[PDB]
RNA sequence: GGCGCGUUAACAAAGCGGUUAUGUAGCGGAUUGCAAAUCCGUCUAGUCCGGUUCGACUCCGGAACGCGCCUCCA
RNA sequence: AAUGCUAAU
RNA sequence: CCGAGGGUAGGGCCCGUGACUGGGGCGAAGUCGUAACAAGGUAGCUGUACCGGAAGGUGCGGCUGGAU
RNA sequence: AGCGCCGGCCAACUCCGUGCCAGCAGCCGCGGUAAUACGGAGGGCGCGAGCGUUACCCGGAUUCACUGGGCGUAAAGGGC
RNA sequence: CGAUCAACGGAUAAAAGUUACCCCGGGGAUAACAGGCUGAUCUCCCCCGAGCGUCCACAGCGGCGGGGAGGUUUGGCACCUCGAUGUCGGCUCGUCGCAUCCUGGGGCUGAAGAAGGUCCCAAGGGUUGGGCUGUUCGCCCAUUAAAGCGGCACGCGAGCUG
RNA sequence: CCUAAGGUAGCGAAAUUCCUUGUCGGGUAAGUUCCGACCUGCACGAAAAGCGUAACGACCGGAGCGCUGUCUCGGCGAGGG
RNA sequence: AAGUCUGGGCUAAGUGGUAAAGGAUGUGGCGCCGCGAAGACAGCCAGGAGGUGGCUUAGAAGCAGCCAUCCUUUAAAGAG
């Protein structure tokens, strides 16, 4: 559960750090962002000499939520944080690796190259 | 268009005093051989030099096809000679510059209110019931440009859209006259450059009365005769080179 | 918009019902190796329109333009 | 009393 | 316990860069004057102080690297 | 068999073209219609499977001076 | 005889301002809000067909003129209300109009397709979140099928805000 | 030309700037506010003082961090009504 | 409350029962010339041509813009 304002993680390697939602790309009007939802956000904190920079208006897709995802076979999965991957208009990831567990939603949603690159899938 | 009436615009450029006198020279030769041609001239601006020379002179040629010839002198020109202020014998050489330019319209600026739209609003501030619910602010919209004017100076709508409208067009106006100037500043420095020695573009030497054009390798020696407005020989020359650059492929 | 003031020659700026304003420039001459400073001379005028009068830059009215002040209680 | 003199052995 | 390093917070030094701003060097021509070199036409220079478009001027003291 | 050079330093000069242009340049300087200084040519000088250029080091620099310098007026005696 | 007693039937021989510290008596005989009448202003729609549009008046346009509709704006008027008709914006809650922003259906196109332009039918539903400012309005950011324009005492303060 | 004399230093889109949300720079994804500049200062200015100033302020702006039912966007519960 | 009264005519729009320039094979009625069995109007069958373009144009050649629009096979064919 990701609105405007709301701060997310950047769980690759683009030198971003810290990304704030400002759109939640879903529609006339989403409340909400989940995983797998792509959101547009403002680079609020990088690392020197990344590609992305503090201020840049990047896309990015969620990867991992605080508010628990439900299942259909019952279950639910919580992450310690909200992530994100930064990606391309073409949705593909625009780091090289990708940091962290990410929730297995994104196979089903067409986030295949992120969930190759990350370490594992939940 | 080489038909139309011309301004041409004789600066002194390095030499002091003497490329003043030099300017003079040339402010003469242009006159004499307008006359010969037929051309009305009318001067407009001239900066004199107490020792007879011009810091500056700008006339109009005005007759049918003045464009055509002046247009060729456009540059630095270039002069070497003894100088009268000169006391010790000493040949320098000095330069002048002249610009040719086509003679500008005028065109009368008026708004076109179908390019213009007008926003009406409540002001701000003072007026008790009034400012509360009168539309007397004013928002004028110039839609090309995106340029506005707002206005609440008065309590009438009215008259507010009026201060408005007339600030809208003055603005739009000078933002008119503003890039006209940049035209006309880049083409100046296209024909006067920095008026250095070199960037000459015709010598006149006195010491060997000779009148050299050196875009074209042209050069005659009735130099006396140059300086008095017989110039149709070199434009002519002139000309020709330009017949024969008009060659393609 | 209302009220007041103005418009003079190259510029700046006055008087005046009939008439060389003036300053500086400009023009002719002198002086100076030359330029200035200086000296001797000299000169270009009243925004438009309509009135009054023998006669209007001058007086009356209007127009255009510029300046000044005011446009408040809602 | 009284200012100035550019720039090419 | 120590411990690579990661995180947090506050300092120190350095480099690049910045609307704008301050003067500096340079230029075969411009504008205003003429402060200095002749007793440079008010001897100059000087520390300081005040003032001035500018060179500068003037006050106080100093020096001769000053003329006749 | 080539490369550099031929105003002075510095060894090696004349003709044409150019006309403060084109260009030369390490310094001083060449070129604005009679250029050994630009470009080409003939000739010349120097080296020669090399010849020049650039960068840097030491030298010339007794121009950081120990060898081997200075401070009245040239930069330089500290206000005492 | 002495009047620019010129406010010219002439209040004293003799006289200016200021009040947001204000007060009383009155008036909707008279202004500011809203309504009303009107519709110059405003918004919208037509008539004419000069001309544009390579060609071609009318795909898209429409010189000079002409006729209207509406009752959002600015005005005119002073008709209920001055023994009170609470006034901006916001919030909340809606409801209506249609000259329709989107979605549905169309004709013409200077409509190949895709995407537009223009006009016609259509009011069922829908018509986002943010930065600035008290703002309305407007600009901007990020979206969207779209980010419509108006009426309801410029809807709504015995509903809140201030 | 006029005047009694024509605003000096400093400061300046300001508790002052109408045009105005001036223009440029900064901060923000986006800034009519804010901060730094510029200066054609509608309509600063030197004891109705001018320009600064450490400390101080239940004064008035702007920004960030922290944290939140202020909000998305409301839910439940307690007690007094 | 009093005529579903009488006679003639118009309207088909619920016009009547809210509007303008202007547009229109709505309907009825007056006119005025015009063409017709010298076979009219409509449809249909043909001829609808030729020298072929004239300034302009690479073609604009009947079919952009400019110039006037000659004539014959003729019953008539336009350089349209
Ligand atoms: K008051
Ligand atoms: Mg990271
Ligand atoms: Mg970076
Ligand atoms: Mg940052
Ligand atoms: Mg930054
Ligand atoms: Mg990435
Ligand atoms: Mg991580
Ligand atoms: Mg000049
Ligand atoms: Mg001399
Ligand atoms: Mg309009
Ligand atoms: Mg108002
Ligand atoms: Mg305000
Ligand atoms: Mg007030
Ligand atoms: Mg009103
Ligand atoms: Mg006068
Ligand atoms: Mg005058
Ligand atoms: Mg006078
Ligand atoms: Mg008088
Ligand atoms: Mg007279
Ligand atoms: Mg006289
Ligand atoms: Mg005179
Ligand atoms: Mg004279
Ligand atoms: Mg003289
Ligand atoms: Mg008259
Ligand atoms: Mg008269
Ligand atoms: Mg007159
Ligand atoms: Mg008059
Ligand atoms: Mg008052
Ligand atoms: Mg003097
Ligand atoms: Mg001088
Ligand atoms: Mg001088
Ligand atoms: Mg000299
Ligand atoms: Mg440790
Ligand atoms: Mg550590
Ligand atoms: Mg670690
Ligand atoms: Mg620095
Ligand atoms: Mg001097
Ligand atoms: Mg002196
Ligand atoms: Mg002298
Ligand atoms: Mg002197
Ligand atoms: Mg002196
Ligand atoms: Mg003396
Ligand atoms: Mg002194
Ligand atoms: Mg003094
Ligand atoms: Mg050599
Ligand atoms: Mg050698
Ligand atoms: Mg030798
Ligand atoms: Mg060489
Ligand atoms: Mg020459
Ligand atoms: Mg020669
Ligand atoms: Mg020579
Ligand atoms: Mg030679
Ligand atoms: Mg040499
Ligand atoms: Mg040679
Ligand atoms: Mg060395
Ligand atoms: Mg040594
Ligand atoms: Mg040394
Ligand atoms: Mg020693
Ligand atoms: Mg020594
Ligand atoms: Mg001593
Ligand atoms: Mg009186
Ligand atoms: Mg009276
Ligand atoms: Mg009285
Ligand atoms: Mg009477
Ligand atoms: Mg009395
Ligand atoms: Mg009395
Ligand atoms: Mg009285
Ligand atoms: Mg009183
Ligand atoms: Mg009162
Ligand atoms: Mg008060
Ligand atoms: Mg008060
Ligand atoms: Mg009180
Ligand atoms: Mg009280
Ligand atoms: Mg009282
Ligand atoms: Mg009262
Ligand atoms: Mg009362
Ligand atoms: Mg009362
Ligand atoms: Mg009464
Ligand atoms: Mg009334
Ligand atoms: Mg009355
Ligand atoms: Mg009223
Ligand atoms: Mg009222
Ligand atoms: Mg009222
Ligand atoms: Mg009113
Ligand atoms: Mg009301
Ligand atoms: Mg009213
Ligand atoms: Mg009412
Ligand atoms: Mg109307
Ligand atoms: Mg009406
Ligand atoms: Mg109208
Ligand atoms: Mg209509
Ligand atoms: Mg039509
Ligand atoms: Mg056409
Ligand atoms: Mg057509
Ligand atoms: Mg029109
Ligand atoms: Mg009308
Ligand atoms: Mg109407
Ligand atoms: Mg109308
Ligand atoms: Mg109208
Ligand atoms: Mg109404
Ligand atoms: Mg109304
Ligand atoms: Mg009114
Ligand atoms: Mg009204
Ligand atoms: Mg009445
Ligand atoms: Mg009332
Ligand atoms: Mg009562
Ligand atoms: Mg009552
Ligand atoms: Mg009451
Ligand atoms: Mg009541
Ligand atoms: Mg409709
Ligand atoms: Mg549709
Ligand atoms: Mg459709
Ligand atoms: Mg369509
Ligand atoms: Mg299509
Ligand atoms: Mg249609
Ligand atoms: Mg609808
Ligand atoms: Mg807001
Ligand atoms: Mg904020
Ligand atoms: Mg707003
Ligand atoms: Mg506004
Ligand atoms: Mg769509
Ligand atoms: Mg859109
Ligand atoms: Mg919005
Ligand atoms: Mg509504
Ligand atoms: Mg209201
Ligand atoms: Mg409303
Ligand atoms: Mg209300
Ligand atoms: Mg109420
Ligand atoms: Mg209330
Ligand atoms: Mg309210
Ligand atoms: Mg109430
Ligand atoms: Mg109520
Ligand atoms: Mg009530
Ligand atoms: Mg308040
Ligand atoms: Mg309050
Ligand atoms: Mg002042
Ligand atoms: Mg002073
Ligand atoms: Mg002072
Ligand atoms: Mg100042
Ligand atoms: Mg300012
Ligand atoms: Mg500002
Ligand atoms: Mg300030
Ligand atoms: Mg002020
Ligand atoms: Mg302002
Ligand atoms: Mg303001
Ligand atoms: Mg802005
Ligand atoms: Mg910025
Ligand atoms: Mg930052
Ligand atoms: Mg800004
Ligand atoms: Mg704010
Ligand atoms: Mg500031
Ligand atoms: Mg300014
Ligand atoms: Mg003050
Ligand atoms: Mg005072
Ligand atoms: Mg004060
Ligand atoms: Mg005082
Ligand atoms: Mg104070
Ligand atoms: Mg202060
Ligand atoms: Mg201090
Ligand atoms: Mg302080
Ligand atoms: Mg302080
Ligand atoms: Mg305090
Ligand atoms: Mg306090
Ligand atoms: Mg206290
Ligand atoms: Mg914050
Ligand atoms: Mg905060
Ligand atoms: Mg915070
Ligand atoms: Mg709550
Ligand atoms: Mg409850
Ligand atoms: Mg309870
Ligand atoms: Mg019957
Ligand atoms: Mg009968
Ligand atoms: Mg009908
Ligand atoms: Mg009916
Ligand atoms: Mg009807
Ligand atoms: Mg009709
Ligand atoms: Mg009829």
């Amino acid at each position: 559960m990701i609105q405007p304002q709301t701060y997310l993680e950047v769980a690759d390697n683009t030198g971003a750090r810290k990304i704030m939602c400002i759109r939640v790309l879903k529609g006339s009007n989403a409340k909400y962002a989940t995983v797998g939802d792509v959101i547009v956000a403002s680079v609020k904190e990088a690392i020197p000499r990344g590609a992305v920079k503090e201020g840049d208006v990047v896309k990015a897709v969620v990867v991992r939520t605080k508010k628990e995802i439900k299942r259909p076979d019952g279950s639910a999965i919580r992450f310690d944080d909200n992530a994100a991957v930064i990606i391309n208009n073409q949705l593909e990831p625009r780091g090289t690796r990708v940091f962290g567990p990410v929730a297995r939603e994104l196979r089903e949603k067409g986030f295949m190259k992120i969930v190759s690159l990350a370490p594992e899938v939940l | 268009m080489d038909e139309r009436d011309a301004i041409v615009e004789i600066r002194a450029g390095t030499g002091g005093e003497e490329a003043a006198l030099f300017a003079r020279d040339l402010f003469n030769m242009y006159l004499r051989f307008a006359e010969e041609m037929g051309f009305e001239t009318e001067v407009l601006d001239s900066h004199p030099t107490d020792l007879g020379g011009f810091s500056k002179v700008v006339f109009e040629v005005r007759g049918p096809g003045a464009y055509g010839t002046f247009k060729y002198e456009s540059g630095v020109h270039r002069v070497q000679r003894v100088p009268v202020t000169e006391t010790q014998g000493r040949i320098h050489t000095s330069t002048a510059t002249v610009a040719v330019l086509p003679k500008a319209e005028e065109e009368d600026f008026a708004l076109n209110m179908d390019e213009i739209r007008i926003d009406v609003m409540r002001a701000s501030g003072p007026g008790g019931s009034g400012v509360n619910t009168t539309d007397s602010a004013v928002r004028v919209v110039h839609l090309p440009t995106g340029i506005m004017v707002t206005c609440q100076d008065s309590r009438s709508q009215i008259k507010n859209r009026e201060k408005a409208l007339m600030i809208l067009r003055s603005r739009l106006l000078e933002m008119k006259r503003a890039e006209e100037a940049e035209r006309l500043r880049k083409t100046r420095l296209a024909q006067i450059g920095t008026g250095e020695r070199s960037e000459k573009i015709r010598t006149y030497n006195f010491p060997q009365s000779r009148v050299t054009d050196h875009r074209i390798g042209f050069t005659t020696h009735d130099l006396e005769g140059v300086l008095s407005g017989h110039l149709t020989p070199i434009l002519e020359a002139l000309k020709r080179a330009d017949q024969e650059r008009q060659l393609a492929a």
